[PDB]
């Protein structure tokens, strides 16, 4: 569990059934911790819901339509798979998340569930 | 031959577990005028039209002594009295001085006592009279001067007059991804493989009658007395004894009470006996001579089965009335009879009762409650369906036991297992992924 | 429900659908059952989450890589799908529950899931 | 959300995406509210299930077989896609929805699982 956020973001996936598993009296003491696992089970299936409208269901590695911009990123795999963490790569990412997450939405889902049933 | 782990989901198995189980009722004829506490509004109807699926060739392990159903209803049922006298009215400012006579039955047990109460208003207290029964009200002095029972150890929550108290036959339910399996095993007895098994959603109605010496209105055993015990030849253990056939007890309560109101407070009400009308009489239980003899004398003839000794009963050998007397609640009235008559023509065996009102339930001193009179008679029609006995040469002496209600519940849910599915599972096959 | 409990294995396929579909005031009488809720959801999503990792998310019948051990059973499948009964067989692997299930994580998805991406 | 409830059928259909993705102290004030959060769950859970079983867990848009009875509509896709909007639809269906739901999982699954392994 976070052994590979050391790791390069190629050697760490190895790792992602690692990281994606531990995602599962009348006195606050208890009802606090009631509360603490409703939340753990919201967070696990807003996650599902998001890899399920992706098409990524079924997958860790997901590959999607929405080819890269230069303004996202301009570096190329070798320094991104080979040298650079996970953690390194989201600090660069970080501002774009909900940009790819909606070209991802409002492209993927919408131009292959039409297609399948025509 | 090449065969290949599968995955199979939905598999029909399961496991010995301990879960939550849920209040359910046949009925909803229970109005709100009532507030029956085993009508609670929170628990739910069960299936009108209930299924049961016999699984065949199986072989399951039943357990009534270790069986965890029976410590949930127990608890509930405590949780439940507390939270139904919660919010009712507290009879702390009566632990003053009783002013005590006798009543006029004259040429026993009832006494007219005065006290001093505070009125709605701080500055005054007023002189009023109650009558009590003499187990509630222990002397101070040699002179006429008492108080009640419980001021000694612990403050009084007097029974809500609005809520009853009577049995209202209850299933428990399994929650989603458990199951509840049933002996049909006809002479099942304690512990061991049941042959003829099957699944329930859920038990038949229990209904949650209090007694000790004698269980009252239970299911009788479908051909013979069945005799259940945790180990037989321990002697501190209690036997239980269902029978086949259930032996009726008609019992009163043959005076004629009032009720007065006593205002104790800004909208707390105490109630207490008023005058008694006509004649004054001692509460009874009728049991039938010739049906009690044959029953306790086939109770005696299957006990010696696993004995071989000639046994014989007797009365039990003392305690608080509560073990010592047979005691049950019987329209909101609270019984204790002598039974020495029982456990010893065509007549009728009449036991002597006697009736309390301060009561600590469950052998929970500390927490007393008042029972409020009824007004009028009080006539109940029950049915003896088994005993709770214990034992002590060439014979053997058992003799009445009780006092711990959990062994009242275990005579009903003996019959009953909590599973629960385990669904996921793996088989051999040539089929490979690829 | 369970009424295939006495049935063969084999038999017993046709019921999967049944097993598995039902699996979904301040007081200790409601907080309690409140909990149940919660925890039934909770082991429904634990059973689904493992269905998933062995790419069986979809599946009642789901075959997966991971040959048979002898050590494991030695039973042939004429007795297995036609004579025993699921209680039956669960008792006779029971002890290499958690070596299986191992075995199929650890195999199936980084076999599948690098080999998919390239 | 919605905004599709008065466009006809077909049309709607590029909005499930939408209709599809709201879906997720020792006081009343607060034991209602997590108690309305257990069932928001519990509610989505049992959609997903029951789309699972038809084999319609990743689909927005999912064929099935049965097909369509005169008794349960007797119009032609002419009205049913392009000028009825799904409110419209729903209530002439209503009575059949029972009835074509228990037709999938009766069929649809059981005659592929075992087909599959086969
Ligand atoms: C083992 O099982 C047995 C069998 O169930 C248990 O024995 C039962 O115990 C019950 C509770 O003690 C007892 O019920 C009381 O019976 C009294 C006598 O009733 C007679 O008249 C009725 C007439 O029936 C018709 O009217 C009723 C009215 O509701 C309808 O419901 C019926 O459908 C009929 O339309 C006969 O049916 C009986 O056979 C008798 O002849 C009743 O008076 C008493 O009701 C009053 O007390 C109730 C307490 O909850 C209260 O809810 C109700 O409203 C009544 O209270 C009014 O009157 C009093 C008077 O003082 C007043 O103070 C109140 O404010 C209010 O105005 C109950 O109905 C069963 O009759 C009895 N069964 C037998 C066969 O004896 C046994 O207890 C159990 N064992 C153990 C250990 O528990
Ligand atoms: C226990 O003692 C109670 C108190 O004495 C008994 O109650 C009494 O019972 C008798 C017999 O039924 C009643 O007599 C009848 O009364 C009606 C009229 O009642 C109405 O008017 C009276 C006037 O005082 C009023 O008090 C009532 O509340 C009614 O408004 C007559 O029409 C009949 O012919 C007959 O006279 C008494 O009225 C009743 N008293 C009270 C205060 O209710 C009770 O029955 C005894 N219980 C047992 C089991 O013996
Ligand atoms: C239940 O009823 C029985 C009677 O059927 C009660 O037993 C009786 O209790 C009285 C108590 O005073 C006994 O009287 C005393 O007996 C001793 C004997 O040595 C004597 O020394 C005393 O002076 C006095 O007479 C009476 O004998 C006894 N009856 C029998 C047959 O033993 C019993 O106590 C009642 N139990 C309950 C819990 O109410
Ligand atoms: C105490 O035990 C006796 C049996 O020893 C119980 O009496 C039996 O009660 C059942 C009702 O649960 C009666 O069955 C039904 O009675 C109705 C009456 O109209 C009849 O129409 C039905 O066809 C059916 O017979 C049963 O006959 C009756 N047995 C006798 C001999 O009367 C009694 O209810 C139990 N409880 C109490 C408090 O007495
Ligand atoms: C932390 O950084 C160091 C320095 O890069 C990593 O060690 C070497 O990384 C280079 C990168 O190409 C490898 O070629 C070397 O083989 C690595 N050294 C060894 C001894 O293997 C180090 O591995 C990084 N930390 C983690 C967790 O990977
Ligand atoms: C085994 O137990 C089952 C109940 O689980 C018994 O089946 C019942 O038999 C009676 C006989 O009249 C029927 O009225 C019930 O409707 C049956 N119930 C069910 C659920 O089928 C069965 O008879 C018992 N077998 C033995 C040998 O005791
Ligand atoms: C209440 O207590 C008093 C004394 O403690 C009892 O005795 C009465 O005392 C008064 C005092 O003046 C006398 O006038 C009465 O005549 C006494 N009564 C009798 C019968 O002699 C009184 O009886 C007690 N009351 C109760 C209900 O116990
Ligand atoms: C509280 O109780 C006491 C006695 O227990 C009452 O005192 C008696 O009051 C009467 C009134 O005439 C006197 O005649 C008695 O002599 C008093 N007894 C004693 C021992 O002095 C007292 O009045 C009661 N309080 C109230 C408010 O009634
Ligand atoms: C106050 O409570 C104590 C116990 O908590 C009582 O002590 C015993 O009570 C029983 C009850 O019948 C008697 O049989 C014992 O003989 C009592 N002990 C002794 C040493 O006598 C105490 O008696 C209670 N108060 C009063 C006034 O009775
Ligand atoms: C019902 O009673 C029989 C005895 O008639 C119980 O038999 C068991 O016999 C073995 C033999 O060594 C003893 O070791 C066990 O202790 C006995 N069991 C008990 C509970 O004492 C049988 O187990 C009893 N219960 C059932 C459900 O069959
Ligand atoms: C019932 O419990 C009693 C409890 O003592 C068991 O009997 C005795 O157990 C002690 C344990 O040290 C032995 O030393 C005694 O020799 C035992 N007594 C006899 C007469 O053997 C008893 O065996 C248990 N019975 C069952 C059926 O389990
Ligand atoms: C208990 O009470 C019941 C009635 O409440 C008695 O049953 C009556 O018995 C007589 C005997 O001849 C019959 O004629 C009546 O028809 C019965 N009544 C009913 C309603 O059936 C029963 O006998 C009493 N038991 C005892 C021990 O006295
Ligand atoms: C319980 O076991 C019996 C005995 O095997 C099963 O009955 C027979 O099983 C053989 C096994 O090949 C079949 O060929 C027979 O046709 C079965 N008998 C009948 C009348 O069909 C019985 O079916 C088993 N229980 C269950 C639920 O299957
Ligand atoms: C509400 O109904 C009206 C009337 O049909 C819709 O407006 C026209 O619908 C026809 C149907 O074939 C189209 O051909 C026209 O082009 C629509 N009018 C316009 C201006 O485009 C109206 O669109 C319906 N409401 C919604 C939300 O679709
Ligand atoms: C990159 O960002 C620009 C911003 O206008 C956008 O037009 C272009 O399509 C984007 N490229 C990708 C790959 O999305
Ligand atoms: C059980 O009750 C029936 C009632 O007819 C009786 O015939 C049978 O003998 C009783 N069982 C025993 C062991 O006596
Ligand atoms: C009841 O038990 C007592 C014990 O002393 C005995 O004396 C009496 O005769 C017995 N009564 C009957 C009816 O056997
Ligand atoms: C069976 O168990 C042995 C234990 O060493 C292991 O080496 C072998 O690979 C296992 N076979 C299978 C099919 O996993
Ligand atoms: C239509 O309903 C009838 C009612 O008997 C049924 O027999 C027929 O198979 C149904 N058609 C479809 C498509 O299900």
């Amino acid at each position: 569990f976070l052994g590979a956020a050391g790791s390069t973001m190629g050697a760490a996936s190895m790792t992602l059934t690692v990281q994606a598993r531990n995602l599962l009296q009348l006195t606050v003491w208890g009802i606090k911790q009631l509360q603490a696992r409703v939340l753990a089970v919201e967070r696990y299936l807003k996650d599902q819901q998001l890899l399920g409208i992706w098409g990524c269901s079924g997958k860790l590695i997901c590959c999607t339509n929405v080819p890269w911009n230069s303004s996202w990123s301009n570096k190329s795999q070798d320094e991104i798979w080979d040298n650079m963490t996970w953690m390194e790569w989201d600090k660069e990412i970080n501002n774009y998340t909900d940009i790819i997450y909606s070209l991802i939405e409002e492209s993927q889902n919408q131009q292959e569930k039409n297609e399948q049933e025509l | 031959e090449n065969l290949w782990v599968t995955v199979y989901y939905g598999v029909p198995v399961w496991k010995d577990a301990e879960t939550t189980l849920f209040c359910a009722s046949d009925a909803k004829a229970y109005d709100t005028e009532k507030r029956n506490v085993w009508a609670t509004h929170c628990c739910v109807p069960t299936d009108p039209n209930p299924q049961e699926i016999v699984l065949e060739n199986v072989t399951e392990n039943f357990n009534m002594w270790k069986n965890n159903m029976v410590e949930q209803m127990h608890t509930d049922i405590i949780s439940l009295w507390d939270q139904s006298l919660k919010p009712c009215v507290k009879l702390t400012p009566l632990c003053v001085t009783l002013n005590c006579t006798d009543v006029n039955a004259t040429n026993e047990e009832i006494k007219n006592c005065s006290f001093n109460i505070t009125t709605e208003l701080r500055d005054k207290k007023k002189k009023v009279y109650a009558l009590f029964y003499k187990l509630d009200v222990v002397p101070i002095d040699d002179n006429n001067s008492y108080r009640l029972i419980n001021c000694n150890t612990s403050a009084i929550t007097q029974a809500c007059p609005k809520v009853s108290f009577e049995p209202i036959p209850i299933h428990y339910c399994a929650p989603a991804g458990f199951a509840i399996l049933k002996c049909n095993d006809k002479k099942f007895n304690g512990t061991g493989p049941c042959k003829n098994v099957s699944t329930v959603q859920c038990t038949h109605g229990i209904k949650p009658v209090v007694s000790t010496q004698l269980l009252l209105n239970g299911s009788l055993a479908e051909e013979e007395i069945i005799i259940r015990s945790e180990n037989i030849t321990n002697n501190a253990k209690t036997i239980i004894v269902q029978l086949n056939e259930s032996v009726e007890i008609n019992c009163t309560r043959p005076n004629n009470n009032t009720r007065k109101s006593i205002r104790i407070g800004p909208g707390q009400w105490f109630y207490a006996t008023g005058d008694i009308i006509g004649d004054i009489r001692q509460a009874h239980c009728n049991i039938s001579r010739t049906k009690w003899n044959k029953t306790l004398q086939q109770v005696a003839k299957k006990l010696r089965e696993h004995f071989n000794k000639t046994i014989i009963f007797n009365p039990s050998s003392g305690g608080d009335l509560e073990i010592t007397t047979h005691s049950f609640n019987c329209g909101g009235e609270f019984f204790y009879c002598n039974t020495s008559e029982l456990f010893n023509t065509n007549n009728t065996i009449t036991l002597p009762c006697r009736i309390k009102q301060i009561i600590n339930m469950w052998q929970r001193v500390g927490q007393a409650m008042y029972a409020p009179p009824i007004e009028g008679k009080i006539r109940c029609t029950s049915n003896i369906t088994g005993l709770l006995l214990t034992r002590d040469n060439n014979t053997e002496t058992f003799r009445p036991g009780g006092g711990d209600m959990r062994d009242n519940w275990r005579s009903e849910l003996y019959k009953y297992k909590v599973v629960k599915i385990e669904p996921l599972g793996v088989a051999p096959t040539r089929c490979k992924r690829r």
